């Protein structure tokens, strides 16, 4: 995360954070999360498409460290890694950005709800908060785009929802947005989600409810002048997510 | 064309791999093009089993037909405009000036390398040192000024040959200045030292090879700008396995299976800047390829340059300077290739000894090659 603040897992109750196991036994971070029901992550595609093997991959909740335990946090393999069939990337879009995890300790169990683990809820099919809204984004990302450290404590900012008529502008991203996307940004290019960030929760209030409106997917360099954060639009994908939830 | 590019790098690779293993734990920049380059001149100087011996270590004979014109070709394209200050080389033969030269040598030199064997005088010694040096300043455009082994030359000297090579690219995607950090570099007998290293996010030719022992080594691909060149970064997987287990398979036609196996992969990168500089005596490398006879005072045949003789190489070097840092000022005209992509980019971390190769990409020729023990 570019800008904003440190933060609690407490605040970000639905945050999941996803490692790989490498070759040879050592574990590093990949992605966010966002916990929709009891046995449910939902994520993005592209953290996962060059390693889509379930085996090799850790799932935490109740996560608030990089690389240390939080008191409560539980511990899950993936009992099935699912990725969207039409994802593909193109010069810079990513399509389809959007995968499910199907989480399970070792003792068998989905996700145990505590004031550390929650769920988060979906839209309702394409209900979006209106452009200008203030959402916010969570994640382990990086600070900056050329640091090499990630930061050792989740982190949090505020970002404004854009329009697709000013994203689709030609010193913007022209044709790279579909409307299956969403941009956000900071007004002054200060804040935005980065590398490490990806998969991770946009949330916006909507009809009284803290809701997913987007997943963390791509952008041009983090808080880039006219370069907004993409997100996975969330309330495009619902009948894809009720259909693979189901197994 | 790439034909004797294929040959002159197949040759340039058989003398590094002798340099590179009598300096097993030295860091060593070489060219295999500078080297094949001079020794194809030298051949036209040459007579008998002399000659024979680096016709059959060369692979090709400069008088064969077309081979000269290729070559000739060949540095053109080397030399070209695509060159923003970034590559010298020079290569030099130098005979006493008093020795009475074979009719129509020096008309048939001209005319298959567009230069002159240099006639100078060793019984001033002092004089015909600083002659040599002066001659490589003045070619590496001042980047390499002197070399040590010049010390040598001697009143009875009568035959040195000298090649050296300056290259310093520019990325097609530059490091940004802002990534570059101290970190722990993995030095072969277990010692750590810190060291500058640059990083880069973004989307990178790579491949994975294995040895004929079974072990994993990475190659990744940097590209100078407009494609023109790029550089070639080697490293075993594992910390335990040397760098040597590379450098002991080395082939040009390994560097081109790696580049022909490559495919374009987001990835993090995180790779020790490095100033290297060696000078090169090459009598006992490419003595260990079968060039023995133009060493040796009575056994040498050089009587295509003078009959009247005893005569031999008393002295034969290569010195090569490179630099690798984050600079990237770009003569390429596609936009730009990012990861857009937001996850944690995968990593691959040059921190321990790796070796690199510098080729020119439409012709395949290997211009440097080295392997950094320690940035």
């Amino acid at each position: 995360i570019i800008g904003g603040e440190f933060t609690t897992i407490e605040n970000q109750p639905w945050f999941a954070a996803i490692y790989r196991r490498h070759r040879g036994g050592s574990v590093t971070y990949v992605c966010g999360g966002s916990l929709i029901s009891p046995c449910w992550v939902i994520s993005a595609t592209h953290c996962f498409i060059d390693y889509p093997k379930k085996e090799d991959y850790i799932v935490y909740l109740g996560r608030s460290r990089l690389n240390s335990n939080t008191q409560g946090e539980m511990k899950f393999e993936v009992e099935n890694l699912i990725l969207h069939k039409d994802y593909s990337a193109d010069t810079l879009a990513h399509h389809n950005d959007i995968a499910l995890l199907k989480i399970r300790s070792k003792e068998g169990r989905c996700a145990q709800p505590s004031r550390t683990i929650q769920t988060i809820a979906l839209p309702s099919m394409y209900n979006d908060p209106q452009f200008g809204t203030s959402c916010e984004i969570t994640g382990f990302g990086k600070e900056q785009s050329t640091d090499y450290l990630y930061p050792e404590q989740l982190k949090m900012t505020v970002v404004k929802l854009i329009s697709h008529r000013e994203c689709q502008q030609p010193h913007y991203y022209g044709s790279e947005v579909t409307t299956k996307m969403l941009c956000a940004a900071d007004p002054q290019w200060k804040t935005d989600s980065c590398q490490g960030d990806a998969g991770g929760p946009l949330v916006c209030s909507l009809q009284g409810r803290m809701t997913l409106t987007g997943i963390v997917s791509w952008g041009r360099g983090c808080a880039l002048k006219d370069k907004p954060g993409v997100y996975t639009r969330v309330s495009h994908f619902l009948p894809w997510i009720r259909s693979h939830t189901k197994e | 064309p790439s034909y004797v590019a294929h040959l002159a790098s197949d040759f340039g690779v058989r003398v590094f791999q002798q340099v590179a293993q009598a300096s097993k734990d030295r860091n060593v920049v070489f060219s295999p093009y500078g080297v094949a380059s001079v020794l194809a001149m030298l051949q036209l100087t040459t007579g008998g089993e002399t000659q024979q011996q680096i016709q059959a270590a060369m692979g090709f004979k400069i008088d064969d037909k077309g081979m000269a014109p290729a070559l000739r070709h060949l540095y053109k394209e080397l030399m070209g405009p695509w060159n923003k200050d970034e590559i010298s080389t020079t290569d030099a033969i130098f005979v006493q000036r008093d020795l009475k030269l074979v009719q129509g040598f020096m008309p048939h030199f001209f005319r298959l390398f567009r230069s002159t064997v240099k006639q100078v005088d060793f019984s001033e010694v002092e004089r015909a040192r600083f002659i040599i040096n002066d001659w490589v300043k003045t070619h590496t455009k001042g980047m390499i000024s002197h070399l040590l082994g010049t010390g040598a030359v001697q009143q009875l000297t009568r035959l040195v040959l000298v090649n050296a090579l300056y290259f310093n690219g520019q990325w097609k995607t530059p490091f940004p200045d802002s990534s570059t950090h101290r970190r722990l570099f993995h030095k072969s007998d277990g010692s750590t030292v810190s060291v500058p290293m640059m990083a880069q996010t973004n989307k990178f030719n790579y491949t994975e090879f294995t040895t004929p022992d079974g072990h994993y080594y990475d190659i990744l691909e940097l590209p100078y700008h407009g494609d023109t060149l790029s550089m070639f970064i080697a490293a075993p997987y594992e910390k335990e396995v040397p760098l040597s287990a590379l450098t002991n398979i080395l082939s040009a036609q390994l560097i081109s299976h790696w580049k022909g196996n490559m495919t374009r992969l987001p990835r993090l990168l995180v790779l020790p800047k490095f100033s290297l500089e060696t000078e090169v005596d090459l009598r006992k490398p490419l003595e260990n390829l079968g060039m023995t006879d133009m060493f040796r005072q009575f056994q040498a045949d050089f009587t295509s340059l003078s009959d009247q003789e005893p005569l031999h190489v008393a002295l034969a070097l290569q010195k090569v300077k490179i630099e690798v840092n984050e600079s990237g000022t770009v003569a390429s005209s596609s936009t730009a290739v990012i990861v857009s992509a937001r996850m944690a980019p995968e990593e691959i971390i040059i921190d321990r000894p790796f070796l690199f190769v510098v080729r020119h990409n439409p012709t395949g020729t290997v211009l440097f090659m080295g392997q950094v023990m320690e940035p």
